[PDB]
């Protein structure tokens, strides 16, 4: 994040804001990113993977010089973001299953 | 026509510039001290209120007020020579306009940063039957963009490869007009700029491994086609082979950020030699490039004061 | 993949390709989050840290449909130049999990 934010500030800084504005409104939307199965404890948790049209640059003779390095930095940012995402949701699922088991133990003991 | 009548206003504009100590004092502020220092600056007359986009719009309007008049009030061969100074912004505007025309988005969706032509012509060129008709709508007498569009227009109607060949032919037409002009300094400045752009393209195409002969251009004096192939390959010794040229410190640098920083430093050093000809047009282009470097540095200082960047984070940006 | 993080620095996320929205008002950002969980914006929403600590409670209220739109607290940029307090974030995540102030 520190890498990508410093590169984005410096890239909109040395060039204009309008050049990176039109560039960012020109980039294809990078769609088809979706979530597939991690069925474990009998519970499908959705892990996330993308599709990444990345190497097909938008007419790769590009006149700004700090848009592409910033875009590679933000693709690394999206890499680390989906890794934190599919670790964080799995941690949440296992924590709520611990809460389920714990309330089931206490209920079953102290009632039946 | 008169290379000195515009040079008088150029010297009057060069008398009104910020010192290096004004940027040195901007290394320790809180964007309110920077706003107060901008209020004392010559660019502060367009300063409306407070905020980063307001400061950016004020800097853009100040650059248009201080540099945009030099494209006007010129005549003949002097006008044709001074037209090849503020050409990158109009080229980027036309490139993203052709991309939007091939995309189909709204004409008000584009930003259209300021160039050298009328904005109503760019509005009328949003809807056109042919790209040759759009070029004829955007046709100026001495602008090389119209002739370059007429030359490269005999490939297709509108392609991305057509846009890439249009940019390559725009650089080639800038080099051809520099060869076709009577100015001993601006020709070498544009040739060094084209060679640095070719080296930057060789850095930006590293890892692709495709045919560099299509990627390389013509017009440079410090680089070779075999040197371009060695730069396309992973051979930094060829970057070490640039001995005696303006790429003196540029040697063995694999970082593309440091490569572009050294390229901008070499370009600013070459443009700093533009004060040698006090009667031509190179001093005006030197003042324009100095105002552009100062404006880029002001935008960098504004971004640093906005998001709290350290002085060590901007120490690699104030070397020249 | 969508973000609601910043007024202008979300343009860098758009420059990555992945779509998004920015409003710098909490309720229009949450309303575009609402039409983004109705029209599911491809399973990931990254929300600013120091604007929404817990984005998930209102979204699971207004959509008890499943957690295909994943919601993350993504870092603000300015606070990113301070220090993440990774330790304290995991403290509040573990206390959101089991309530205990137990420290791994």
């Amino acid at each position: 994040a520190k890498e990508a934010y410093a590169a984005l500030l410096l890239a909109q800084a040395f060039d204009g804001p309008e050049v990176v504005a039109g560039a960012a409104l020109g980039v294809p939307p990078l769609e088809g990113v979706e979530a597939e199965v991690e069925n474990v404890w009998g519970s499908k948790v959705p892990r996330l993977k993308a599709t990444f049209p990345d190497g097909a640059l938008l007419s790769p003779v590009g006149t700004p010089a700090y848009t592409l390095e910033a875009s590679r930095a933000f693709r690394r940012y999206a890499e680390a973001l989906i890794r934190v995402a599919n670790t964080e949701t799995r941690l949440k699922k296992i924590g709520e299953e611990i809460k389920k088991t714990t309330r089931r133990v206490n209920a079953l003991e102290q009632v039946v | 026509d008169d290379f000195a009548y515009l040079n008088a206003r150029v010297r009057v504009r060069r008398g009104t510039l910020l010192k290096e100590s004004f940027f040195q004092e901007a290394l320790d502020l809180s964007f309110a001290d920077f706003l107060r220092l901008l209020s004392e600056t010559v660019y502060g007359g367009e300063l409306a209120g407070q905020g980063l986009p307001d400061v950016d719009r004020a800097v853009l309007r100040t650059q248009a007020k201080l540099v945009g008049d030099l494209p006007r009030l010129v005549t003949g061969e002097a006008r044709e020579a001074v037209r090849l100074l503020l050409l990158r912004n109009d080229l980027h505007n036309l490139q993203a306009l052709l991309r939007a025309k091939a995309t189909g988005r709204p004409f008000e969706e584009v930003l259209l940063l300021p160039g050298t032509l009328r904005e109503e012509v760019w509005r009328q060129a949003y809807e056109a039957q042919d790209p040759a008709g759009m070029a004829q709508v955007l046709a100026v007498p001495g602008h090389p963009l119209a002739r370059a569009l007429r030359a490269v227009l005999r490939e297709t109607q509108d392609l991305a490869r057509v846009e890439a060949l249009l940019a390559k032919r725009f650089f080639e037409d800038v080099a051809k007009a520099a060869k076709g002009l009577d100015q001993p300094a601006l020709r070498d400045y544009l040739a060094l700029e084209v060679d640095a752009e070719n080296l930057r393209t060789a850095f930006k195409l590293q890892g692709s491994g495709l045919a560099p002969d299509a990627f390389f251009l013509k017009g440079g004096r410090f680089v070779d086609r075999v040197r371009f192939a060695r730069l396309m390959e992973g051979d930094y010794a060829v970057l070490d082979e640039l001995s005696g040229t303006p790429f003196s410190g540029l040697s063995g640098v694999r970082d593309l950020k440091a490569l572009e920083r050294g390229l901008r430093c070499v370009l600013l050093k070459e443009a700093k030699k533009g004060v040698q000809d006090p009667l031509g047009v190179g001093l005006v282009l030197a003042y324009v490039k100095e105002r552009e470097w100062e404006a880029v540095r002001l935008r960098l200082l504004a971004r640093r004061a906005y998001f709290g960047l350290p002085r060590a984070q901007v120490e690699e940006e104030v070397v020249c | 993949m969508a973000v609601i993080a910043d007024p202008e620095t979300a343009q860098g996320f758009r420059l990555a390709g992945l779509e998004g929205y920015g409003a710098s008002s909490a309720e229009e950002a949450q309303s575009l989050l609402e039409t983004l969980v109705e029209r599911g914006g491809y399973a990931l929403v990254a929300v600013d840290e120091a604007l929404l600590p817990d984005p998930e409670r209102a979204v699971e209220r207004l959509m008890r449909g499943r957690d295909l739109p994943v919601l993350l607290p993504i870092a603000g940029l300015k606070e990113a130049f301070q220090g993440h307090d990774v330790e304290g974030y995991m403290r509040e995540l573990v206390r959101k999990t089991i309530g205990f102030d137990i420290k791994l």
